[PDB]
């Protein structure tokens, strides 16, 4: 039972290849840019 | 200010574009952050070698987890002649119809990749025969890489956190290490060898359901324990075996045979088992040499201490010198890449010419990929021996902690060896390019016979000594009337001389003048990297030019242009030189190596022994050449598989390009662009309501020549691996 | 000084300036992203449809341009979001851009919904 | 022979190479006159290929599998099987000359280093200080060996260093 | 239509010879692609003596021009107030030089 | 001596307005502003680009940063013989006197002046880079 | 801010503060050579770090050293 469905590079690869990539920068830079207390 | 990086106040109060590049080229640079001190400098290094540790346990579970789902593995073990090996499928929305087309290639259901990485001729081996096999793998190593990620963050947990002794503690570190990870790590191995990876090849399956019930050897721990221990060496496998099945199998498990399998032209398994055997024996034995907490064992310091001769010819000796390598992080990372490097070097001159797995060696294009991947991981891993090593002299020597021993002698006489390196690289390089415009022009004006052609007879003489009969020396292993003729005839000689007495295998290739010529540019490549390097470790306490270099670091940019102007002064400027060189001389390590073996492979090794001793055959028949398959991978008439290949050798050849741009180009132009650009966005209406929070500004000139030896190395090896990948696998 | 210009310093080109929903002061910053946002992706439904992958199949040219057109708004919606956030720590202010950013996300959903229907 | 190649004189890859370059040169010649300029300078040509030919089958070079002369560079290899005119004559008459221009240089040097202005002779030369050093650097070999014998070869530790020294 | 334009020729010494190929008209040497040859076709000449004339009358030229040099420097050198007369050297190089050159070489 | 103060109503020199000007700098951190005191009306050269005819008497300019206020001064003192000096302007209106701080220029020596910076040792004297290890941050060896 | 600092071997020849270009140097009663002067450097906030005056000092080895140190937006030379 290890298989992974046929639908899987259909939804795995667009989700590490563009919205893990937009959260990933997103958050980034959100933490590269932030005023120190 | 800002809280990125966090591990330094000094690039948190700037406000600039620079805070962030040198936040990212400074977080793993531990020695110098805000307040560290150094039981916490070796706890981050630990905890970050654990980090290390998971993500290559990760990438094996994804290797081998990629290959069970995607590959073609239990359809490529039963011909693994005509069946490419696949490694992952492509899912690209971008394609169009006819690459769907074209990267189906078979046997596969859509468009997959063809691997050339190895790694089903090493699994299959060991012993892989199924994909859930492999599926077991994966999970166990990605089980195994979560328990080294936590044990990252255990260790780092104040009640798990080691203290200073247990890092310095040299001793038991070796003892444990020689003894356990390379010993034990050895004969478990040769357990592994024994147990299942024999008696798969004998076509007997041994897996964790049935090893506790089949005997590896028909008498079992008898003449183990007994001590008739050739009793395991007796009815080894015959030169008739098909590997896989039992058909002219034999029953020994420890031979010692020599030369190759005959079907599968590799190493015998039973000879690597007693290989690891015997090493396995060879480490545990090393392994109980120094003095733990058990009164036995040796003492290191005394050791150091002790070897220094009379008349002073080394001064001090080793005297000082075990506080100066168990004290210093960046001499133990230094002798640590310089065995990495020869060691992987060593991996990759060993594995071409002695291919161990099986059906490997008749995979061309694998031969050429794991060769050249292993030598331009070593050529790296040796400029950056050199360059920690020159982060010792500036960071960590002490002067007066070694006042007459060797390290200080060898900054006493530095400019003798500075000389002499000099002295043979300039003599390499005149005569090697001399030799060769000479054979051009001679090629050129229509006479070949006048050209210069050294016969490599010491080379030839070697190999005569080691049994090759091409060359009529006959001695000392050529010659039947010899004592190590005569002595090694009953055991491992007789496979040894077939092998090599073969021109069809790698094992010792017939050699000739272009082949001196080449061999003398390589010692030309490596007499000058060395140059660079070894300059740039000893004048990086001060020059004549710089006196108070150690004052600055390590990498600063110049010191301006006084004094006759100071550009690349640094000894991260000599690695920075020494990359150049570094990628040069790997460029010809495996240009000769890849046109050798085409020729071996095409049939004519005379078209090599022809063209190779002048450059326009180089030129002509290496790389016009062997580039016609790869540059027609698209085309105005349509496309096939060599497409990417295509694609990623322009990508190459751009990516190379652009880094001429930071390498020639420099900052000041790029400054007073970027306050035209300042202004102009300040400027113009409706667009300036958007305003930046970091000061734009040009990238500095370190940063300037990391940018472009990035892009240039980048570029370097993507060209060249299209190049190779692509001729490779579509002549072959 | 400023080099005097009648581009920079011409009077009908301030009230065209002044004119445009980036400037009004006293608007509120959602009436500001949905005008902004009708404005661009009733412009940016364009160029998807007719020259997109999709461009040459009947039916379906409209409807992925369209579609592209919309993720690409919700894109550029994230990036004013991140942009408020790292920027401010009326509409010059974290709950008045955050407005903004959302404002524009639905007048460009919007203007992108009318231009599938125009 | 030795590396088991064959003799020049011996190979026929090598009569096959001056045959092919024979035939070549008469391709290029049957296109002109007889007693024709062209044809008096292909003629020469044609002469000096069979004359090189000739002399390189004569001296006992070795050819290989593509008839081309292979050279031996081993002392004793090549003085026991009478191939010292390749390469260790060579490398003998070259050491003669290097040093040569060596020795002059630096009796150069330290003629002109005892005067006024070292410099302004290193730019414009003195043609008769250089011509007498040039015509009595033939023992140089010697002179060399007698300098160093006297330990005045070398520079003692007054050179210039860094401060690690 | 037929012979290939050629005005080098190599010395036969260490096989350089090779390099004065068949450019025709019974000719060995190197093909020029100057665009000389054309030139002098244009201006109507037609014979080598012609060619060896005009070589003679460039080199007395050139040997005009190093007089001329020495002479403007060393012997006659022309003042400040000569040089920026430059109305002046507009009129004479624009009728004189390009008018009178254009109007000598039409005839 | 005593030290000056800023009079904001100075009449700046005869100019046509440059583009290589202010900055969001000037408004939003600092701007400095140079003044000298003329003896004839006579062209010199801005030091961010162009020509300006300076007024018979007070001057007065504004710049983004202090080298364009040495550059100005060093032509205005070099070319001119005069005795020019430029502040330092936070848009709070805070005024901070400098150049000659001392009120008798740099180049020559004063007394009441107080060394700052200085080793009293040779360059070679200086300790080795692993006597400064792990301290709080990066240090020189000359930094001691 | 940069470090830069000032070593015994000066000898008041005032090169040093002549060739800075933002008036980081100044010369100070001494008496420890000839001209009784010597170089200081109070205001090293405002110092970019371009080294003008390392390349006036005659002394050999120099007796003005400047070590880049962090940034600010003086250091830089930012006008903006
Ligand atoms: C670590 C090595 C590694 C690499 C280089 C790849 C590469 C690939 N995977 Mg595979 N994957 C791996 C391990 C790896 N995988 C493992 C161990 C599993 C079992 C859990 C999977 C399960 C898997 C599935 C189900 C699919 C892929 C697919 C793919 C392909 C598309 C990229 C993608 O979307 O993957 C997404 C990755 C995963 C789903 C698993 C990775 C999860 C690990 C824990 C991430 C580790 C984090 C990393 C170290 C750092 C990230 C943060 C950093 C970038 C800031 C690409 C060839 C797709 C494919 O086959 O296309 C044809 C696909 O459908 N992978
Ligand atoms: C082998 C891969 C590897 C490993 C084990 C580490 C490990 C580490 N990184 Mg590094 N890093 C890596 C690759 C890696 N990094 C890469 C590819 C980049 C982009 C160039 C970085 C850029 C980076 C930054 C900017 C920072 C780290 C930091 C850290 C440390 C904190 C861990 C954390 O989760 O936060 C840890 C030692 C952080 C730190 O605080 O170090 C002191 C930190 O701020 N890393
Ligand atoms: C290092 C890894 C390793 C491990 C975990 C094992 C484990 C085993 N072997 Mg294997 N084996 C190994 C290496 C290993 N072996 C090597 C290197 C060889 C070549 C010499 C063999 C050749 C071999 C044969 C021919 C056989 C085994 C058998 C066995 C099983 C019983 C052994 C026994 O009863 O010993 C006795 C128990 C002891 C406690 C004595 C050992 C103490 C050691 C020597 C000293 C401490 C170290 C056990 C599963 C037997 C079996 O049952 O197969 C199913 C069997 O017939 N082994
Ligand atoms: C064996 C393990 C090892 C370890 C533990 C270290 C550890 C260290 N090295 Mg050393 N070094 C090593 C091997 C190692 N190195 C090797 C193999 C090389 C040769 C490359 C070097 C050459 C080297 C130099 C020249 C320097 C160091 C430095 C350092 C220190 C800081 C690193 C840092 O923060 O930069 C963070 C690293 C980065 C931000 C990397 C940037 C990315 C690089 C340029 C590669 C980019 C290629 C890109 C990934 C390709 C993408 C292609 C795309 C199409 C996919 C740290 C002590 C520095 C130091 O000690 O300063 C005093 C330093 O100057 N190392
Ligand atoms: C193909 C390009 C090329 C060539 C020929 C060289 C050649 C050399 N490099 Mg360079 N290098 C290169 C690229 C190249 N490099 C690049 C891209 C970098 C990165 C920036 C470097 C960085 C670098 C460093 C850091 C160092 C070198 C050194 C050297 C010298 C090594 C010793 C030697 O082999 O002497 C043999 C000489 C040659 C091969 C040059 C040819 C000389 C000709 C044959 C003589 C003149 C012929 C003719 C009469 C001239 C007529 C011209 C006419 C106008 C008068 C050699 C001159 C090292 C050095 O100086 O060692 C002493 C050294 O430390 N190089
Ligand atoms: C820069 C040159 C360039 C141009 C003109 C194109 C054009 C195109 N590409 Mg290609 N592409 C390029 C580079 C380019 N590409 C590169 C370098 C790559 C490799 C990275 C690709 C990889 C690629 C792929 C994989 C695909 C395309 C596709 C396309 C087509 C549709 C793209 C689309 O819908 O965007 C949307 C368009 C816009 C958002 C337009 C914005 C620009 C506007 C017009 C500027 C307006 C300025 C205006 C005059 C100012 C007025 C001011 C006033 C109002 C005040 C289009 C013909 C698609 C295709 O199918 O090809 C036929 C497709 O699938 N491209
Ligand atoms: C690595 C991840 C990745 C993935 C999975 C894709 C996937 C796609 N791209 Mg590619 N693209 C990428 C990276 C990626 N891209 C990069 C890095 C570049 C720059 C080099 C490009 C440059 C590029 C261009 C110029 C074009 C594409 C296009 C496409 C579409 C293929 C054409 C088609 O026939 O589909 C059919 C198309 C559709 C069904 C409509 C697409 C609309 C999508 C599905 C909307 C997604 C919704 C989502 C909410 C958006 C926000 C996500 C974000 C919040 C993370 C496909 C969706 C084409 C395209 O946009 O098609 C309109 C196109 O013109 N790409
Ligand atoms: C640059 C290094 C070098 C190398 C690798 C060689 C290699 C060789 N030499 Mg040569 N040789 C050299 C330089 C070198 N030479 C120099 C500088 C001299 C002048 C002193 C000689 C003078 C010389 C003589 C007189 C002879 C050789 C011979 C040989 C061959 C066998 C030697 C042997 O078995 O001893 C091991 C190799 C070494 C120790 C390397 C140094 C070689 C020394 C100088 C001479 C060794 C001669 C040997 C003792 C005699 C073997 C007799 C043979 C019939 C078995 C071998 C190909 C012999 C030969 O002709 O065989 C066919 C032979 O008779 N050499
Ligand atoms: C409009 C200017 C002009 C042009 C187009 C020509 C054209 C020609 N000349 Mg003539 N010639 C001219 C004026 C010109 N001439 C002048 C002023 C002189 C005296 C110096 C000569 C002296 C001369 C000789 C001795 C010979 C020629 C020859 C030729 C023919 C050969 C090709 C050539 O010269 O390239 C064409 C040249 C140009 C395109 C550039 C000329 C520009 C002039 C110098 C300045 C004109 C500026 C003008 C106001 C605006 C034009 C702007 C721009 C488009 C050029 C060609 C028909 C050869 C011949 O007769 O072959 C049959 C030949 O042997 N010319
Ligand atoms: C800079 C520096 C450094 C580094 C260095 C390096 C990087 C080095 C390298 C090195 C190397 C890289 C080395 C190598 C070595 C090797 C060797 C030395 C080898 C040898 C071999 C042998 C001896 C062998 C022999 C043999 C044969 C051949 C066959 C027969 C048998 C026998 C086995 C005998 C350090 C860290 C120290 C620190 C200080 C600084
Ligand atoms: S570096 Fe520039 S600023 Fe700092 S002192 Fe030398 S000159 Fe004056």
């Amino acid at each position: 039972p290890f298989v992974p469905p046929s639908w899987a590079p259909s939804v795995f690869v667009p989700l590490t290849g563009l919205v893990l990539p937009a959260i990933a920068m997103a958050t980034l830079f959100v933490y590269i840019e932030k005023e120190a207390p | 200010h800002k809280l990125f990086p966090k591990f330094s106040q000094g690039l948190a109060q700037d406000p600039t574009t620079r805070r962030i590049w040198y936040g990212l080229a400074m977080a793993h640079d531990f020695e110098s952050h805000d307040g560290m001190t150094e039981e916490n400098l070796y706890q981050k290094i630990f905890a970050s070698h654990f980090g290390q540790l998971s993500i290559i346990f990760l990438w094996t579970s994804g290797n081998l987890f990629h290959v069970a789902w995607q590959g073609n593995f239990e359809q490529w073990v039963t011909d693994p002649v005509h069946i490419r090996p696949i490694a992952h499928a492509i899912w690209d929305p971008h394609f169009g119809q006819p690459a769907v087309e074209a990267f189906t290639r078979g046997g596969a259901s859509g468009p997959v990749n063809i691997s050339t990485s190895g790694v089903y001729q090493w699994w299959y081996t060991i012993g892989m025969r199924t994909n859930q096999d492999l599926y077991v793998g994966s999970v166990f190593l990605a089980l195994v890489s979560a328990i080294f990620l936590f044990a990252g963050w255990l260790h780092l947990q104040p009640n798990f956190q080691p203290s200073l002794s247990w890092f310095k503690d040299a001793e038991s570190r070796l003892n444990h290490h020689l003894s356990g990870l390379f010993g034990v790590s050895s004969l478990a191995w040769t357990g592994h060898l024994v147990h299942v990876a024999i008696p798969e090849s004998r076509g007997q399956h041994v897996g964790w359901d049935n090893f506790l019930s089949v005997l590896p050897h028909p008498q079992g721990l008898t003449p183990f324990f007994t001590g008739n221990w050739a009793a395991y060496a007796q009815s080894p496998d015959t030169a008739s075996h098909v590997f896989g099945t039992a058909q002219g199998s034999g029953q020994a498990i420890l031979t010692f045979l020599g030369g190759f399998h005959p079907q599968t032209q590799s190493l015998w398994l039973t000879d690597m088992a007693h290989h690891h055997l015997a090493i396995a024996v060879i480490f545990i034995v090393a392994g109980h040499m120094y003095r733990t907490n058990f009164g036995i064992g040796h003492r290191m310091q005394a050791i150091l201490e002790a070897h220094t001769p009379p008349s002073g010819s080394l001064g001090a000796g080793h005297k000082g010198l075990f506080d100066t390598v168990n004290n210093s992080l960046h001499f133990q990372l230094g002798l640590a890449l310089a065995s990495v490097g020869t060691i992987t070097s060593l991996v990759a001159q060993h594995m071409y010419s002695l291919p161990p797995y099986a059906f490997q060696a008749i995979d061309f294009t694998t031969q050429a990929a794991l060769y050249t991947h292993h030598q331009y991981i070593a050529g790296f891993i040796m400029c950056g021996a050199f360059a920690h090593g020159a982060i010792f002299f500036i960071r960590d020597y002490d002067p007066e902690q070694n006042k007459g021993n060797v390290l200080a002698r060898m900054l006493d006489h530095k400019e003798a060896l500075i000389s002499h390196l000099s002295w043979v690289s300039l003599f390499l390089g005149f005569h090697t390019l001399g030799l060769y415009v000479h054979n051009d022009v001679m090629q050129a004006f229509g006479t070949p016979e006048k050209q210069i052609l050294i016969e490599p007879v010491f080379a030839q003489w070697i190999q005569a000594a080691h049994g090759k009969a091409l060359y009529g020396f006959d001695f000392l292993l050529s010659s039947k009337t010899s004592a190590a003729f005569a002595n090694g005839q009953s055991l491992w000689l007789p496979g040894w001389l077939d092998a090599i007495n073969n021109n069809q295998n790698s094992l010792f290739l017939t050699i000739g003048p272009g082949d001196f010529l080449v061999h003398h540019a390589i010692a030309l490549g490596l007499h000058t990297t060395t140059l660079i390097l070894v300059k740039g470790a000893l004048d990086a306490r001060g020059s004549k030019l710089m006196p108070d270099k150690k004052d600055f670091g390590y990498s600063f940019p110049c010191d301006g242009p006084g004094r006759g102007g100071t550009c690349d002064i640094s000894a991260y400027d000599a690695f920075y030189l020494a990359v150049f060189w570094m990628l040069n001389t790997i460029g010809w390590v495996t240009f000769y190596w890849h046109w050798k073996h085409l020729t071996l492979w095409q049939g004519n090794v005379a078209q090599f022994d022809e063209s190779s001793t002048y450059l326009m055959g180089w030129l002509r028949d290496y790389l016009w050449l062997n580039s016609s398959q790869l540059i027609n991978g698209y085309n105005p008439f349509g496309m096939n598989s060599l497409s990417v290949w295509a694609w990623t050798f322009l990508f190459g050849h751009l990516i190379y390009a652009t880094g001429f741009m930071f390498l020639i180009s420099w900052r000041g132009y790029w400054q007073e662009l970027i306050e035209t650009l300042v202004w102009a966005h300040e400027k113009t209406p409706l667009a300036n309501l958007v305003y930046w929070k970091d000061k734009p500004v040009a990238l500095s000139i370190v940063q300037a020549r990391l940018v472009g030896l990035a892009h240039f190395s980048v570029g370097y090896i993507f060209t060249y691996a299209a190049f190779l990948i692509a001729s490779t696998s579509g002549r072959f | 000084g400023m080099l005097e210009t009648p581009v920079t310093s011409a009077p009908i080109v301030a009230t065209y300036l002044s004119n445009l929903p980036a400037y009004r002061t006293g608007v509120a910053p959602v009436l500001r992203g949905v005008e902004i946002g009708l404005a661009h992706g009733f412009l940016l439904a364009g160029p998807f449809i007719k020259l997109g992958p999709l461009r040459n199949v009947p039916e379906t040219a409209e409807i992925a341009g369209s579609l592209s057109a919309a993720g690409l708004v919700l894109i550029l919606a994230l990036c004013l979001s991140i942009y408020g956030s790292a920027q401010f720590q009326p509409l010059f202010s974290a709950d008045g851009w955050s407005e903004f950013a959302a404002g524009f996300l639905v007048g460009g959903e919007a203007g992108v919904a009318w231009a599938y229907v125009c | 022979d030795i590396a088991g190649l064959t003799p020049c004189s011996e190979s026929k890859a090598y009569a096959k190479l001056e045959k092919k370059e024979l035939k070549t040169l008469e391709k290029r010649l049957k296109q002109y006159e007889a007693d024709s300029a062209p044809a008096v300078a292909l003629k020469a040509t044609m002469e000096r290929t069979k004359a090189r030919f000739a002399n390189y089958a004569k001296a006992g070079l070795l050819c290989g599998n593509d008839g081309l002369p292979h050279l031996i560079a081993d002392p004793g290899l090549a003085l026991k099987y009478g191939h010292a005119g390749e390469v260790f004559i060579p490398t003998f008459g070259f050491l003669y000359v290097a040093g040569y221009i060596g020795y002059v240089g630096r009796q150069y040097l330290i003629a002109v280093k005892g005067e006024a202005k070292p410099t302004d002779k290193e730019i414009i030369i003195d043609v008769p200080l250089a011509t007498k050093l040039a015509w009595q650097g033939a023992g140089w070999p010697l002179a060399a060996v007698q300098e160093l014998q006297r330990g005045t070869l070398l520079e003692k530790e007054e050179n210039i260093t860094v401060s690690p020294r | 239509t037929h012979i290939k334009p050629s005005a080098q020729v190599v010395w036969p010494i260490v096989g350089q010879e090779i390099l004065n190929g068949d450019v025709g008209g019974g000719f060995q040497g190197i093909q020029i692609t100057s665009g000389f040859f054309q030139l002098w076709r244009a201006s109507g000449i037609t014979s080598e003596l012609q060619l060896y004339t005009t070589a003679i009358g460039g080199l007395v030229m050139a040997a005009a021009m190093f007089f001329a040099g020495w002479f403007h420097y060393h012997k006659a050198a022309p003042k400040l107030e000569w040089f920026q007369n430059v109305e002046s050297m507009l009129n004479h190089h624009l009728g004189g030089l390009l008018g009178l050159g254009s109007l000598a070489w039409a005839g | 001596w005593t030290v000056p103060t800023l009079n904001p109503d100075t009449p700046s020199p005869i100019f046509g307005g440059s583009t290589g000007g202010l900055l969001r700098k000037a408004q939003t951190e600092e701007f400095y502003v140079i003044t000298w005191e003329a003896k004839k009306e006579q062209i010199f050269e801005m030091p961010t680009g162009g020509a300006a005819i300076m007024r018979q008497g007070p001057n007065l300019l504004k710049f983004g940063k202090k080298e364009q206020c040495l550059a100005l001064t060093t032509q205005l003192r070099n070319k001119f013989k005069l005795t020019p000096c430029f502040y330092r302007v936070f848009p709070d209106g805070k005024v901070q006197y400098l150049h000659p701080a001392d009120g008798v220029y740099p180049e020559k020596v004063n007394a009441g002046r107080v060394g700052a910076n200085q080793n009293m040792r040779r360059i070679g004297q200086n300790v080795n880079p692993i006597k400064v290890k792990f301290s709080g941050r990066m240090m020189s060896p000359a930094e001691i | 801010a940069h470090i830069v600092k000032i070593y015994d071997t000066c000898i008041g020849c005032t090169q040093c503060v002549r060739a800075c270009p933002l008036d980081v140097l100044e010369m100070v009663p001494w008496d420890g050579c000839k001209a009784s002067q010597m170089a200081s450097a109070p205001r090293t906030e405002d110092c970019v770090g371009c080294k003008r005056c390392e390349t006036a000092c005659p002394t050999d080895f120099l007796s003005v050293r400047v070590y880049l140190g962090s940034e600010s937006t003086r250091s830089m030379g930012l006008s903006y």
